[PDB]
């Protein structure tokens, strides 16, 4: 179970990499408003 | 039977992957020397030296 | 503002399981061991005698 | 003392990422005030008309 | 491989050699309160099968309303 726990977590944090941004959070955008 | 979910589960499994099972926290009967190499590596914060 | 908020208390919050439960590991266990072993001052002397 | 460094970092882990928070927190505050900095314009101006 | 089934035939096979025989209860009590290990549909539809209270009402009134119908004394009452 461990190796399919393992495979599964490093295509999650390549995804949020390949993303860059959010640090799975939301770094670069924020508190804009508009009207 | 005594208790059930998951724990009835591991009855199979904590066998049928001995990589669940293997860690250095065996039931050592090496006591006379094996805690020769502990209480060397007994330290809070430690380098390679 | 007021969905901002809400994590000022949540995180304060959530993070707290990690210390109304795991409150002891292996290390302050054996802090108490090499304390409490001392109940061989029963033998520690009668060679003396 | 290999416990107590390892308790230790926790404290100051939880006082920096709270604070970081407040500091993500007052930005809707001074935000907001831009509408009434509008507003009052928006006031004084039909005194005039 | 394991599954919830695997957690149920581990005590249905197990219960079925408990063979002590005679005029005790157990077993007539047991297929009295009639189930069998393939009661209805398949075991695909467990995240439907989440169901109220109501489940139980047919399994004790289902066999109460024979009565009438066992005894002979009623059949076109509904």
């Amino acid at each position: 179970n461990e190796l399919r726990g393992l495979w599964d977590r490093i295509e999650n944090r390549i995804y949020n990499l390949r993303h860059n941004l959010t640090l799975d959070g939301k770094e670069i955008n924020m508190d804009l408003y508009d009207s | 039977f005594a208790n059930r979910y998951g724990y009835w589960a591991a009855n199979q499994q904590l066998r049928m992957f001995p990589e669940i099972y293997v860690d250095p926290t065996l039931r050592l009967t090496k006591t006379e020397f094996f805690f020769q190499l502990e209480s060397a590596l007994n330290q809070g914060k430690l380098t390679d030296d | 503002a007021l969905q901002v908020s809400k994590q000022s208390a949540q995180d304060r919050y959530d993070h707290f399981k990690e210390l109304y439960d795991e409150n002891i590991s292996s290390t302050e266990q054996k802090v108490i061991e090499l304390q409490s072993q001392a109940a061989n001052s029963l033998l520690m002397a009668q060679g003396m005698r | 003392v290999s416990e107590s460094y390892r308790r230790r970092r926790q404290e100051w882990e939880l006082q920096y990422k709270q604070a970081e928070w407040e500091v993500n927190s007052v930005e809707q505050q001074i935000n907001l005030q831009n509408m009434q900095i509008k507003a009052a314009n928006k006031r004084l101006e039909q005194v005039e008309a | 491989l394991d599954s919830p089934a695997s957690y149920l035939l581990d005590l249905y096979k197990f219960i079925q050699s408990v063979e002590l025989d005679g005029s005790n209860q157990a077993r007539k009590l047991e297929t009295r309160r009639a189930d069998i290990p393939k009661l209805s549909l398949d075991n695909d539809a467990l995240y439907k099968e989440v169901t109220a209270l109501s489940i139980v009402n047919d399994v004790l009134s289902g066999s109460a309303r024979e009565y009438i119908d066992q005894s002979g004394q009623a059949d076109k009452a509904v």
